[PDB]
């Protein structure tokens, strides 16, 4: 449910 | 007439007797442009060659020795004056270049049998300045606001306007130096007051008593010393240094040439240093060469010694200021503020003299070297540009963003960002098979999710199944004017969008701008360290999950007992002592080949 | 009919004013980014200059220090003048470095710090705290609070 | 009053549209100028540091030329080591200078160019063409076409006859 970050 | 539709760039060319400066309005704060050589002040020297040239500035100061009869310098003392004038008659004797009378009986200058008015020399200097402004800006700078001394009568102001017109500049208005200084200090939007400007440090000392009634500046009185400037102070310090060297050793540097220049530069550096520290050291190794051996200068100079060397020069600025007070019909109690302009006004003795002379603490907020240029730039920007529109443009009080899977706080918009902006950033799913994505919007400056604040929360529900990293979600902030932030999350490819109108976007406008930022800078290295640690943990667990997924795909004839680096990776994970796990992330072995 | 003109003009005014504020707020962010880029470029250039400038100071310091202070006497004038010139040049170099941010690092007796101090060797020394700089083999330098070159020092161990 | 009010407001609409056009022009100009200024601050930008190290370099050169070069023998070993250390410092600082474009200006026989040479005397010199450098009283320094210190030269003058 926790958004990720695109590298 | 109607709106002139200037729609151009306005520059303030501070045309001085010896040095000049040009400034532009870079949005909300003015900026001083550097010339081709990287120096902010262009010398106002125009030199002509044998066949024909127009060398202006340092390429004209350098050549002056070989061409002393064609180097026109300090010509702003001849502008607007007739040939038969006492000041011109005293000036003609000293200046090497020829001064001739024009057809109209005006004091002009001569170069290789050609007539040059004192306005044309200023025109050439203005041309150099416009070339510099075009080099920086990129486009043509057509409109300009030139500055003249406060005692320039109508004829000399008209001559300056003619000089500005000759150089291809649209001279909006010709401004006074004290008015420009007041604008630079910020007294345009001020109540009724009587201010005095203290101009010491150039080729002349000027003191002018200004009034700011109704919002316009009226110069009540002007005064000052003509033969007093910043060169005399440097010469006094140099004379002291050379006398002390001769006393200590016995060699006089006046006969020398290179040693004199070295001593002059050291004296200038020490004088510029004797304004923030009590003492200074002057070291000039291998200053002179003698039969008995080289001699090295080494002098310590205290602030009291320098204040005693030049106390007569400072005290010579006491009578003209008092007479300016008397003529303006004001006393120490009627002066509302004192304005310091000039390079030597940073010396605490000079400011002490001004305070003792007006009864007011002088304002030292604007660099006195570049106050006239910046003030002219501000006035020009107000006159024809659109800068007050940027002034009312509010800025974001504190940075915004969203949460991250590893607890990081991604900065989508920084702290000091103008309010009417839109910004977007793509993001992927947390893990494989995830269909629920939640967004946590918070405001703060620390590199942590919940350590600053929490504006609100919303969940973007509904994602098609896909492996981790493939789905793309566009979290875009649509903060409009008047601080109305429209946080919206967009799922690229499919529907099910989300959008919120979170309030309290800087509603609690207080000292929080300066006190949540004060403790954020001290707690920065530790915050960066813990953010790096959590990022290391995140990529370590991602790598270990990928390795586990690849291992659980291939099992037959797989002797992966030597491939148990996941155990040591986990052991390092449960260790709050190592710097980072990036060097230990070499756990992506795929010798099984699917 | 004519009433629609007021509504259309008001809507167009609102949209155009918002779009104008958007246009005038993007240029400010672009200008701030430009200033940040210029600052970073200048800082990197100056750091590159300092990394090469350190060696001159190191060489001059070693050359001057290698001469013992006992032999500088009036019966050897050529060495005395040269030594005075060299020490004055060294302090001039250090003054110019300090003026432009390049600060020295001579933590004599200060606590060990991995950010600025590097432990060349470990050896217990009587009278000094554990993990304390007893000696400095090579001097370090700092730039604007960020260590440009860690100081090579000796760390007191436990005996 | 309604019609004139509408006309004035439409005129304001056209004015703010043209203001938006000017804003687009302004931001494009700002982009171009930023791209130029980053390059300017990359090539140059060490100008203060170089302008302050010029005097250290000149002092080291004067120190190298100071010693009479006849007393540097094995009789005085510590003067030998110190002189070699000073010469090593000189060559190291000259290698560091030219790595960053800091080229010395030593125009012993070039034409007098006011953009890089600060004339000191106009002495007449026989056998030399007018407009050249009779001697260099101090070597100049420049980086990337931006002179930092003119070479203090002495030009020659035509014969009075």
């Amino acid at each position: 449910v926790l958004l990720l970050d695109v590298t | 007439m109607a709106s002139e539709a200037i729609k151009g760039a306005v520059v303030g060319i501070d045309l001085g007797t010896t040095n000049s400066c040009v400034a532009v309005m870079e949005g909300k704060q003015a900026k001083v442009l550097e010339n081709a050589e990287g120096a902010r002040t262009t010398p106002s020297v125009v030199a002509f060659t044998a066949d024909g040239e127009r060398l202006v500035g340092m390429p004209a100061k350098r050549q002056a020795v070989t061409n002393p009869n064609n180097t026109f310098y300090a010509t702003k003392r001849l502008i607007g004056w007739r040939y038969d004038d006492p000041e011109v008659q005293k000036d003609i004797k000293n200046v090497p270049f020829k001064i001739v009378r024009a057809s109209n009986g005006d004091a002009w200058v001569e170069a290789h049998g050609k007539l040059y008015s004192p306005s044309q020399i200023g025109a050439f200097v203005l041309m150099k300045m416009k070339e510099t402004a075009e080099n920086y800006l990129g486009h043509t700078a057509k409109n300009a606001v030139i500055t003249v001394p406060a005692y320039f009568n109508d004829s000399q102001r008209q001559a300056t306007k003619d000089a500005g017109q000759i150089s291809g500049l649209n001279v909006l208005r010709v401004i006074n130096e004290p008015t420009a200084a007041a604008l630079a200090y910020g007294l345009d939007k001020s109540e009724d007051k009587v201010i005095a400007v203290y101009d010491l440090g150039g080729g002349t000392f000027d003191i002018s008593i200004l009034e700011i009634q109704k919002g316009v500046f009226e110069v009540k009185s002007t005064n000052g010393d003509t033969f007093l400037g910043g060169e005399d102070f440097d010469q006094a310090l140099l004379r002291h240094i050379v006398k002390e060297f001769k006393r200590e050793t016995g060699v006089d540097l006046t006969k020398d040439n290179m040693a004199l220049q070295r001593v002059r530069e050291a004296a200038e550096k020490a004088k510029c240093e004797l304004s923030s520290s009590v003492q200074t050291d002057i070291n000039l190794p291998y200053l002179t060469m003698d039969s008995s051996g080289p001699k090295h200068l080494n002098m310590k100079l205290t602030r009291a010694q320098f204040e005693g060397i030049v106390t007569d020069l400072i005290r010579r600025t006491i009578a003209p200021c008092q007479k300016a007070m008397q003529d303006a019909e004001v006393s120490k109690s009627d002066i509302g503020e004192v304005i310091l302009v000039g390079g030597m006004t940073r010396m605490p003795k000079v400011q002490q003299t001004v305070q003792d002379l007006f009864g007011r603490a002088p304002s030292k907020a604007v660099n006195p070297d570049e106050a006239v240029a910046i003030g002219a730039a501000i006035q020009g920007g107000v006159l024809a540009g659109d800068v007050t529109d940027v002034l009312l443009l509010d800025v974001t009080p504190l940075s915004l963003g969203i949460e991250t899977l590893g607890g990081v706080f991604t900065k989508l918009i920084n702290r000091n960002t103008t309010i009417p902006t839109k910004k977007s950033q793509v993001f992927s799913t947390a893990a494989d098979g995830q269909t629920q994505v939640e967004i946590k919007v918070c405001q703060g400056e620390r590199e942590m999710a919940g350590d600053n604040k929490l504006l609100g929360q919303f969940t973007l529900i509904g994602i098609p199944p896909a492996p981790r990293g493939v789905p793309q979600i566009e979290v875009t902030f649509d903060i409009d004017a008047n601080g109305i932030v429209h946080v919206s999350a967009k799922d690229k490819g499919t529907g099910r969008e989300q959008q919120i109108v979170i309030q309290s976007s800087g509603g609690l406008s207080k000292d929080d701008i300066e006190n949540m930022v004060k403790n954020a800078e001290k707690y920065a290295e530790e915050d960066r360290r813990k953010k790096e640690r959590v990022e290391a943990v995140n990529m370590a667990e991602g790598i270990i999950h990928d390795t586990e997924t690849k291992m659980e795909e291939f099992k037959d004839q797989l002797p992966a007992d030597e491939c148990n680096k996941l155990k040591e990776e986990i052991s390092k994970m449960r260790e709050l002592l190592a710097r980072k796990d990036s060097e230990t992330g070499e756990n992506i072995r795929q010798a099984a080949s699917s | 009919t004519l009433l629609e003109e007021k509504v259309k003009l008001e809507e167009q005014l609102k949209e155009t004013v918002e779009k104008y504020k958007r246009a005038l707020a993007d240029t400010e962010n672009l200008r701030q980014r430009s200033q940040k880029l210029v600052e970073e470029a200048k800082l990197y250039g100056i750091q590159a200059f300092c990394k090469d400038l350190l060696e001159v100071a190191d060489v001059l310091e070693k050359a001057t220090q290698c001469v013992p202070k006992e032999e500088i006497k009036d019966d050897n004038p050529h060495l005395k003048n040269l030594y005075e010139g060299l020490v004055m040049t060294e302090v001039q170099i250090q003054k110019v470095f300090t003026k432009h941010g390049l600060l020295k690092l001579n933590p004599v007796g200060a606590k060990f710090d991995p950010a600025e101090h590097e432990a060349l060797f470990h050896t217990p020394v009587e009278g000094k705290e554990p993990g304390t700089v007893a000696l400095v083999s090579k001097v370090g330098y700092k730039l604007h609070g960020r260590t440009l070159r860690p100081a090579l020092v000796g760390v007191v161990k436990e005996a």
